[PDB]
């Protein structure tokens, strides 16, 4: 019920502007591509499943990856070392007990050594200047979930599922703040499951009208539609679990009424 | 590093050694926290990753100031503002005489301001205890050691096996809840308030169950009237003995009515009803707060 739901929400809104990656960055990367990013992020989803990491850790690792590639050129043969150091750091920040470093070497198939992973840890902390506490879609969604009437398990799981899909495609999704992406997933999850719409209490809080979310909602709906065909399927497979009420099996709405 | 001249060891924290040091160029005295960096082991400790990311965001008069982070190949140093000593040491020095009431109230007021600042920026400190609370000779007191602090943009899951303090642990954590909330920091500050007041720890338990039982003998064994849900909590047992709530006047004798009312509010069983730092700061106990200095 906190006296600071408001204050934290306002503060998160401030912080997400400051932890934003550069939207243009992939086109300044001479050796890597949206498509390799996509493979890397998909692989991290699987690592999160295999080690039973929280969803928040995955979202933080992606944020770290994008901010690091916004300032440093990296060669395709090193991008997985960036991803592994980001996952380790996000696990240290967010997890109760993070997997050991040796485990993060093993997940790459011993393609890097322990010392390499650790030196990349140091270098990521330096580039990111130790700012690790970045807002994420997951965090905005969590707050948004209080304004449900009444609370719906499937709505929440499917909003999470859609929020994760947006990590995979820099593509468009680098264009939108996490609060807007969270805005669009919540609405689209609500609509899909119940036919309701972005609630007025959330309109007042976020200052986002349903209309202002339209550009991002059209991207997300197309992604949802195209998901079963996408070259990357780890989030799908993950969200067929019953833990998640199998939501990724549900049939997306062919239209949004917007 | 090259502009600092180590003066003397002052403590160990989470990750540890703290030295008093002097900036040879500006004269500033600082506390340098050196992390011992094994670069074949686990790299930077999660305590340090959290304390630096969170402290870098918290600028407030009652939170310790991180001035700089010196981050080289084999060593990591945190540079903090220097403060004279920790509340534990001051309480030990003030045993026998006791800390004056006006100073207690100033420290409490200041701590509640630091915590309200932490919580409104989604930081849970999680380990408040007198050793983590630093004082200066000008009457200030600051929260320090954010090694175990967590961002709660998403709720913070509890540690099965918990290497946080035992004496300052909230009963919801003892009874096995799934998440922390900001209430656990109010509960600890309440313990410390009473400890300054009586000059001894309120709930000095020796194990998880002992600790629950000391709480129960002072506050009464909780039930669903006081704390809806308690009896369905994972570690709750119907065989718990049924103790009576004790009069606050026996618990903290020196305290006036307003202080007994705020302490009973910081020590509410139900973390949903336990007072927030923001609201504590409105309490009438504070209407007449001053800024006395410690006799150090
Ligand atoms: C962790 C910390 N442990 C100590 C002892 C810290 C500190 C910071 C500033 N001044 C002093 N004496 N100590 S910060």
């Amino acid at each position: 019920v906190p006296d600071y739901h408001e204050d934290i929400h306002t503060y998160l809104r401030e912080m997400e502007v400051k932890c934003k990656p550069k939207v243009g960055y992939m086109k300044k990367q001479p050796d890597i591509t949206n498509s390799m990013r996509a493979i890397l992020v998909d692989w991290l989803v699987e690592v999160g499943e295999e080690y039973k990491l929280q969803n928040e850790t995955l979202h933080l690792a992606v944020n770290y990856i994008d901010r690091f590639l916004s300032s440093m050129s990296v060669l395709r043969g090193k991008l997985q070392l960036v991803g592994t150091a980001a996952m380790l750091l996000a696990s240290k920040f967010e997890e109760i007990y993070p997997p050991e470093v040796a485990e993060f070497v093993y997940i790459t198939d011993d393609t890097y050594t322990k010392k390499q992973v650790l030196r990349m840890e140091h270098l990521v902390l330096k580039v990111l200047t130790f700012d690790l506490a970045a807002p994420t879609v997951n965090q905005f969604l969590t707050q948004y979930f209080l304004h449900q009437q009444p609370a719906n398990c499937k709505v929440e799981s499917l909003a999470m599922f859609l929020g994760e899909l947006s990590l995979i495609d820099a593509d468009p999704y680098l264009k939108y703040l996490p609060s807007v992406i969270a805005g669009a997933a919540f609405h689209l999850a609500l609509y899909t499951v119940t036919g309701q719409s972005w609630p007025e209490s959330l309109i007042r809080k976020t200052g986002y009208t349903l209309e202002s979310l339209k550009p991002c909602l059209m991207d997300l709906h197309q992604t949802y539609l195209k998901a079963p065909q996408h070259a990357q399927q780890s989030i799908r497979e993950k969200y067929k679990n019953s833990k998640y009420h199998g939501v990724s099996l549900l049939n997306p709405p062919e239209t949004l009424n917007l | 590093m090259e502009n600092f001249q180590k003066v003397e060891k002052i403590g160990e924290g989470t990750y540890g050694v703290v030295y008093k040091a002097r900036n040879k160029l500006t004269g500033e005295v600082v506390a340098l926290k050196k992390i011992r960096l094994d670069t074949e082991t686990e790299g930077v400790p999660s305590t340090a990753i959290r304390e630096i990311s969170l402290l870098k965001e918290l600028n407030h008069p009652n939170i310790v100031k991180l001035l700089d982070v010196i981050h080289t190949e084999n060593k990591l140093y945190l540079v903090f503002e220097f403060l004279h000593q920790d509340l534990k040491k001051f309480m030990d020095a003030s045993a026998l005489t006791g800390i004056p009431l006006p100073l207690i109230k100033s420290y409490l007021f200041q701590l509640l301001q630091g915590l309200a600042f932490c919580h409104s920026h989604r930081v849970l400190h999680r380990d408040l205890k007198p050793q983590n609370l630093l004082i200066n000779t000008e009457g200030a007191i600051k929260l320090a050691d954010f090694g175990l602090a967590r961002a709660f943009g998403v709720p913070v899951r509890t540690y099965t096996h918990e290497v946080v303090t035992l004496w300052y642990r909230a009963p919801e954590i003892l009874l096995g809840c799934k998440y922390y909330s900001t209430a656990v920091d109010i509960w600890s500050l309440g313990c410390i308030f009473a400890e300054m007041v009586t000059r001894r720890a309120l709930f000095p338990g020796d194990s998880e169950i002992d600790q629950l039982f000391r709480i129960f003998r002072t506050l009464g064994t909780p039930d669903e009237v006081v704390w809806p849900g308690v009896t369905s909590m994972p570690d709750y047992k119907p065989s718990f003995p049924k103790w009576a709530r004790q009069d606050f006047s026996k618990v903290v004798p020196p305290l006036d009515e307003d202080g007994r009312s705020l302490l009973s509010q910081m020590l509410h069983y139900d973390p949903n009803k336990r007072i927030s730092a923001k609201a504590a700061l409105a309490h009438p106990f504070f209407q007449d707060v001053t800024k006395p200095v410690p006799h150090l």
